[PDB]
């Protein structure tokens, strides 16, 4: 049933605000200057960096700038990757399969879902951080000594691209759920279960764009595109991290992103 | 593996 497809649409919506703290709605409100919230505070430079240091609130306790920045992201990714797989487990079905699929469709799916949902704290003259307290220009986060200045384009130019789609947070919602439940992920042992999953949130990311996007007729093929862009976003990105791996003396790595990271092109 | 325990929290 439509209506059927539409209380999914509905569920996932409500389950999506539910897991992700900022969403795209406040996250414009905030960039173009909307809410009563208080500003957030630019990070445009390494003196504005410092001075950030006390008003900006990371969750995480703890007690040289390039690598500071680079395992701000580290951390960021840490919490994305505990919200997201709060939102996985409420896509009906998922927490009924395999629990080494579920496993395996996190693995590959979360840096796919995080770029995604970057691009909703993006425009393009910087990124939203630290849930809309902060704001680091795109042109800083540039300056920085190599590799990092290269660390965060890719994402900023898919980001550019794919706002100019103006999909909202009811259809994320659908799109995120799609990716999550991809049966082509390496690894995966029972596929079918999978597959039969995604084909009816398919169906409804379809009716979804048609209903809220009527004059966009080309938005669901682009969008099946943008899946198969943001593996190419994710490769990228994994080779950028081996180069920082190395040209760099070793620092500390997430034991949670190194368990994503293996074995993760 | 953490991704295992992250799944299985209610
Ligand atoms: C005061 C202050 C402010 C910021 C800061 O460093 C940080 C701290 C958190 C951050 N969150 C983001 C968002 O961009 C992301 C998020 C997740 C993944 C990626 C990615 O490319 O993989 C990018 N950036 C840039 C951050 C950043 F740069 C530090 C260390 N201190």
């Amino acid at each position: 049933e439509s209506a059927d497809l539409r209380a999914l649409a509905k569920h996932l919506y409500d389950s999506y605000i539910k897991s992700f703290p900022l969403t795209k709605a406040k996250a414009r409100a905030i960039l173009t200057g909307k809410t009563t919230d208080k500003s957030p505070f630019v990070i445009y430079d390494m003196n504005s960096l410092m001075m950030g240091e006390d008003k900006i609130k990371f969750k995480h306790i703890t007690p040289e700038v390039a690598i500071r920045i680079f395992q701000g992201c580290q951390f960021r990714s840490v919490e994305a990757v505990q919200e997201i797989t709060e939102y996985a487990k409420s896509i009906p079905g998922f927490v009924n399969l395999d629990l080494n699929d579920q496993v395996t469709l996190l693995k590959y799916g979360v840096h796919e879902i995080i770029y995604t949902m970057l691009a909703s704290l993006m425009n393009k003259d910087g990124v939203l951080i630290s849930e809309g307290q902060g704001f680091m220009t795109r042109e800083f986060l540039k300056s920085l000594r190599k590799p990092f200045g290269d660390f965060m384009e890719p994402k900023f130019e898919f980001a550019v691209k794919f706002n100019a789609l103006e999909l909202d947070d009811s259809d994320l919602a659908i799109f995120i759920a799609v990716i999550i439940l991809s049966g082509d992920r390496p690894g995966l042992l029972n596929v079918k279960p999978i597959e039969d999953i995604q084909d009816n949130l398919l169906q409804a990311l379809e009716l979804q764009l048609k209903l809220n996007h009527p004059e966009s007729s080309q938005l669901f093929a682009k969008l099946l595109q943008k899946m198969t862009d943001l593996r190419q976003i994710v490769t990228e990105h994994v080779q950028l991290l081996q180069v920082i791996k190395k040209t760099e003396t070793d620092m500390s790595l997430h034991p949670l992103l190194q368990e994503i990271y293996k074995d993760l092109y | 593996s953490l991704l295992k325990k992250l799944l299985l929290a209610p």
